[PDB]
């Protein structure tokens, strides 16, 4: 995260560390969705470009942390990875399409101060949140510049960007599937994902029941916090569909 | 799922984080 | 940079 701040306490009790085992490194974020689901990016498991298609047991996933680096004894827990699933038309040939992925956990996690999940949206949540200027907020533990990692969780809020300036600000072609944000030049203000942050969630506090919702998962973007450029984000509306289905099946 | 987005720390003690007021001010 | 996480989960 870029031009963010350290996050408060219990501030992102849905974060999710994306772990590997051996070499024992950072992967990505996520975000918990219930007991026994993890929602992430697609291409934090699978992107044949750079030579990645991981297994569940590569992995681990790691919840309620707070240090990107230490081992929070009682706090932390560690979770195994029973099943990964990927939408089936996730395109990591061109643009990250439906960049989205689950992970179900080999046992339900406890909840505590640390630990809780988010919502996903209903249509109304969707179409009433999702609006040019509405602000969001991205977690988590990658780089904060694009040439320099945190101590602790960053976390920064950001407007919605209308689509057409984000279609204009990028040679890469983009879908329905996809909403930008960031701020504009002449706006002052800065901030957005970065390297590493990639599979963390967009979150929006709805104003009417006072529920934090996952709009968005970090997918893309050229540089980081550079003038007339944006953040994407995966339309986790727009796959619910797929989500349950996954949920349901399984 | 029924007590998913309320935080422990925050809404489920009626505490606010020190910036989620810059959400609601946007959301015009 | 990480500091060890318990050996119990890598089992
Ligand atoms: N910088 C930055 C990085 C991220 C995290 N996501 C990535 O790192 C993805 C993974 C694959 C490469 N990638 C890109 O974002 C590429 N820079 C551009 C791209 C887009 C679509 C297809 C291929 C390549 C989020 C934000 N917001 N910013
Ligand atoms: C990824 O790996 C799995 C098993 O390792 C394999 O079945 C699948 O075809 C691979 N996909 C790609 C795109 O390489
Ligand atoms: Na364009
Ligand atoms: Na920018």
């Amino acid at each position: 995260i870029v031009e963010g701040s350290d996050a408060e306490i219990g501030m992102s009790p849905w974060q999710v560390m994306l772990f590997r085992k051996s070499p024992q490194e950072l992967l990505c974020g996520a975000s918990l969705i219930s007991d026994r689901w993890v929602l992430t990016a697609a291409h934090c498991l699978l992107y044949p470009p750079w030579d990645k298609n991981f297994t569940e047991n590569d992995l681990l996933v790691r919840i309620g942390k707070h240090s990107r680096t230490r081992y929070e004894r009682n706090i932390e827990k560690i979770s195994m990875l029973e099943k990964i699933y990927i939408h089936p038309r996730y395109n990591w040939r061109e643009n990250l399409d439906r960049d989205i992925a689950l992970m179900k956990l080999k046992k339900p996690v406890a909840f505590s101060d640390y630990i809780h999940p988010v919502c996903l949206p209903d249509r109304e949540t969707a179409a009433s949140l999702l609006q040019a200027g509405y602000k969001g907020r991205v977690t988590g533990w990658g780089n904060l510049k694009e040439t320099g990692q945190p101590s602790v969780l960053q976390v920064v809020n950001l407007p919605i960007v209308e689509r057409p300036v984000c279609k204009d600000s990028t040679r890469i072609r983009i879908t329905d599937n996809m909403f930008c944000a960031g701020y504009k030049p002449d706006e002052g203000k800065r901030g957005d994902a970065c390297e590493g942050d990639s599979g963390g969630p967009f979150v929006m506090k709805s104003p009417f029941n006072n529920r934090w919702y996952q709009m968005g998962i970090v997918s893309w973007g050229e540089g980081c916090d550079r003038d007339g450029k944006y953040g994407f984000y995966t339309h986790v509306f727009r796959l619910k569909k797929w989500i349950q289905k996954v949920i349901d099946q399984f | 799922e029924a007590d998913c987005g309320l935080r422990p720390l925050f809404e489920k003690k009626s505490l606010e984080d020190k910036t989620e007021r810059e959400l609601l001010e946007s959301y015009i | 940079d990480f500091e060890e996480i318990p050996e119990e989960y890598l089992q």
